[PDB]
């Protein structure tokens, strides 16, 4: 935990990094893409209530 | 930038590239018949 | 010949006339709009959508008329 | 616009539904996915 | 409020006022004609009906 | 010519969008960047305390 | 006339059928004349 | 669900069909009504709660479909067996004294309850 | 090569650049460009999520979604002062709509059957006026198969002729004497507002588009 | 001559006839809009109802630009 | 004649004109169809068949003068 | 000559009845405004985008009857 | 003489199309008058709306005025 703690401090991109970076850190992220893209779904559930969705309607 | 990922399209737009290729037959004779004039 | 060519522009003249309709129609819909939301505050997400639809399919039919218009001018 | 009656219209037509089955493949397999990949990402941060 | 049986609290609440009726929010979630003299009676008849609840 | 009045207005346009629209657009996206980079930094946060 | 107050009147004047009873009548009466204040002030005890 | 309530005789506190007469002409409430609020004009009004009915002499209030379909009808005194022949004498009365006699208006209320009397 | 051929092409090249050019390589906070493109994304899937029931929307939102932007981008291109329609050749429009039209029939036929033909009977009603009710449906039922495109082509064709048509008139109205000059402003900021609303009209037009082949789809994709 | 002249005058009024369906179709959407307004929910019900009158008030405008058509073409 | 299978042609265009005012009718009567049942949802079953029945009388209105016009057209 | 000339100028003069409808349409639009706001107070934000977008709507169905006057002219 | 008289009749025709504008403006003021009884105090936000409604209103039936001396003077 200690070391956890400290893993946190320098490296976790909080600013920004490329997202392509967080799926090779991550397969998690390909993998939920892929499961919605094969089953057409491009409602992310809950995606529109911890980010906006900037509606225009 | 860029993930291409394979969507199942031919699968879902079967009955719109068939009825695509009807009209598009419609069109070539009807290019020709608006030739005509 | 020259009766023809005076008809399929007084034909086209006529078929301006029905564009009017749709004229007062786009407002009435519109119309509705204004009163709902006045009414509510907070109609708005769902009727957005409905009065586009409204507006849309009664546009359509001056444009019919308009089409007619453009058929008798060019004829 | 000048040209408004061409008889060029079959010629016309196969660009125009050749554009449409360019773009329908484009889209679907590879722009609304990177779309998708910042929703997904931006919730992957969300819970982690 | 005669909080229980053996008991009283001496309680207070504000009457609501047409002004109250007006600028109330889900009013609009309710339904009545804008020639309504419903708040300048609904006012009335609630300055009683809360009233004589108070005195009961 | 007859379509440079036309490309007159265009410009008078375009002018009308970079005078309005450009600093509302700046505005507009500059409010989600924000909110983006807030639940970045939030859920940053939420995981130093689980830690502790 | 407050809007209570001509729902008073009418209810009043309903109790008058035959068969209504003395403590609807008794709901219908009331013993209290107001006696009106002011600012101390108090205008005489008057009927309410 | 219907509720009639009176400060002293609070009755239903939905019920089938409920006919009332308002401030908004005559209003009938069935199911899901849109919500109102409504003065209840001094009324005769039945109540029916499946095909029986159930009559009543009402003597003006508020009414109120709350919107999770409670029709709050709040009301002084009802019961329209109870109104009914004294009240045509005291009317009679109630006629004369208006002529002469605030006390106007309060014969007045008198002369539309005649109105409703009439309807008995 | 054909003028018609080259904007197709030219078509094709500004919307590849609207999404590789649109963001520094991707970053978790993106860019600014994107936010546009992301608001469109999010309007137009809760617009057929709405809409058309299923997960069948989703199976048809990425043709909604080219719809849009096609439409979008083709009224605006358009609308160049110096260049040269694609949407002004009524004839792929059209025939757009026409194919829309057949696939959604030929998809409704498909998914539910000859009983696809009951969705011609609306809802119970006296008996003698069934079939009254199924033969003015029915005609109006292909009258749909034209008003979608008739709609847009219309709007767009009117817009260009109006503007090109009323510069034409302010240049000979403006080419006599010095006093038309003079206060010729006016009617050149009437034109400067048509020329605003020509481009309003494209886009609201390509919305229509999308929620109208939105409307034909519920209808086929769920009867009734 | 009289004939062709004819057939483009009588489309011409014709086409008239479609003004009053295109009011029809407003008022329609416009009842829609104020019962929507109105409950907050009639809206799934009044849904296949408002189809059903749009539709109705169309075929009227459909056959006053059919019979234009068909005098246009002959 | 070609005077007469003109007055034929024009005159099935002018009876065209009446058709308008049965398009008007029907709308009227889903307007207050739409309205009324958002006013009590509940009255729908009973008021639908009255609708169905003032629906089919504002079109057959419509019905006669489009036969004029076919009338004219085919007869 | 004479006669096209003439069916040139009436053309022109029965397209300015389409015109018409327009106008009575725009009158609504902010009639329908005028309501609202005085009812509501304070919708009025949200209320006068979209007031002015049936405006926009109305006037384009009349611009549309114009080209076509002078087209005929 | 036929374009002469075809000048004079166009004219005619296109005083028409003022009518429309008419009964618009009225429109207009009726729901002014509405608003402000029906408020009171709405009135100094609402009066510039209403001004800016009774002109485009008008200015319908002004296109059509412009047209009537278009074709009245040739």
């Amino acid at each position: 935990l200690q070391s956890t703690l400290d893993n946190i401090q320098s490296a976790r991109p909080f600013d920004e990094l490329t997202v392509d970076d967080l799926t090779k850190i991550k397969p998690e992220i390909d993998a939920k893409v892929e499961e919605m893209v094969k089953k057409g779904k491009w409602d992310v559930p809950g995606y529109k209530d911890r980010f906006g969705n900037l509606n225009v309607m | 930038m860029l993930k291409r990922f394979p969507t199942p399209i031919l699968k879902v737009y079967w009955p719109f590239f068939v009825a695509g290729a009807a009209v598009y037959y419609g069109m070539s004779k009807a290019a020709d018949l608006s030739s005509n004039t | 010949m020259q009766l023809v060519l005076a008809a399929k522009y007084i034909g086209a003249g006529i078929s301006t006339i029905g564009l009017l309709g749709a004229g007062i129609g786009i407002a009435i819909v519109f119309a509705a709009l204004i009163n709902g939301v006045s009414r509510n505050p907070s109609i708005k997400d769902t009727v957005f959508p409905m009065a586009i639809l409204g507006f849309a399919l009664s546009e359509a039919t001056g444009l019919f008329c308009l089409m007619v218009s453009f058929l008798l001018l060019f004829g | 616009m000048p040209q408004l009656v061409p008889f060029y219209f079959m010629n016309q037509l196969t660009y125009g539904f050749l554009l449409m089955i360019t773009l329908l493949i484009l889209f679907s397999q590879f722009f609304l996915p990177m779309i998708l990949r910042l929703y997904v990402s931006r919730l992957f941060i969300s819970k982690l | 409020d005669p909080v229980s049986s053996l008991s009283f609290e001496p309680s207070e609440k504000p009457i609501f006022n047409a002004k109250t009726i007006e600028q109330s929010p889900s009013f609009g979630k309710f339904e009545i004609d804008t020639d309504a003299n419903v708040p300048r009676d609904l006012f009335e008849y609630t300055l009683a009906n809360q009233m004589l609840t108070a005195m009961a | 010519n007859d379509e440079s009045i036309l490309l007159l207005t265009f410009l008078g346009f375009t002018g009308l969008v970079a005078k309005y629209l450009a600093p509302a657009y700046k505005d507009f996206a500059d409010a989600r960047m924000k909110k983006v980079s807030d639940v970045l930094n939030a859920s940053r946060n939420k995981h130093v305390e689980a830690v502790k | 006339i407050s809007y209570a107050a001509y729902l008073n009147v009418a209810a009043q004047a309903i109790r008058s059928t035959e068969l209504q009873t003395a403590s609807v009548l008794n709901r219908s009466q009331t013993d209290a004349f107001y006696t009106q204040y002011k600012n101390a002030s108090e205008p005489t005890p008057i009927t309410k | 669900k219907l509720q009639f309530a009176l400060p002293h005789e609070t009755l239903y506190s939905e019920v089938t069909q409920v006919n009332l007469p308002a401030k908004s002409g005559r209003i009938g409430v069935l199911a899901n009504h849109v919500p109102t609020v409504e003065q209840l004009l001094p009324g005769v009004v039945e109540v029916m709660e499946g095909s029986n009915s159930k009559k009543f002499f009402i003597s003006g209030g508020f009414a109120t479909v709350q919107p999770d379909s409670q029709l709050c009808v709040t009301a002084i005194e009802a019961p329209l067996e109870s109104f009914s022949e004294n009240i045509k004498n005291l009317l009679a009365e109630a006629k004369k004294n208006v002529s002469s006699s605030r006390e106007a208006a309060e014969a007045a209320i008198q002369v539309e309850v005649l109105e409703n009397l009439q309807s008995v | 090569l054909t003028t018609f051929s080259l904007y197709t092409i030219i078509v094709l090249l500004v919307i590849t650049s609207l999404y590789t050019l649109t963001n520094n390589n991707n970053k978790i906070i993106g860019s600014r460009w994107l936010i546009s493109q992301e608001a469109i994304y999010d309007t137009i899937m809760n617009m057929t999520k709405g809409q058309i029931g299923g997960k069948n929307w989703g199976l048809y939102f990425p043709m909604i979604f080219t719809l849009f932007m096609f439409i979008f981008i083709a009224n605006l291109i358009s609308m160049i002062p110096y260049s040269f329609a694609l949407s002004a050749h009524l004839v792929f429009i059209i025939s757009l709509s026409i194919v829309i039209w057949l696939g959604n029939t030929i998809l409704g036929l498909y998914k539910h059957g000859w009983v696809f033909f009951s969705l011609f009977v609306p809802a119970g009603t006296p008996l003698p006026l069934v079939p009254l009710l199924v033969i003015i449906e029915t005609l109006s039922y292909f009258a749909r198969a034209i008003s979608l495109g008739l709609r847009l082509g219309s709007n767009i064709l009117a817009g260009h002729l109006l503007m090109v048509i009323l510069a034409g008139l302010t240049f000979n109205f403006m080419l006599i004497n010095l006093f038309t000059l003079v206060f010729g402003f006016v009617p050149l900021a009437m034109i400067l507002a048509i020329m605003m609303l020509e481009f309003a009209i494209g886009i609201i037009q390509g919305y229509v588009w999308a929620i109208l082949t939105a409307s034909y789809l519920k209808d086929a994709v769920y009867l009734h």
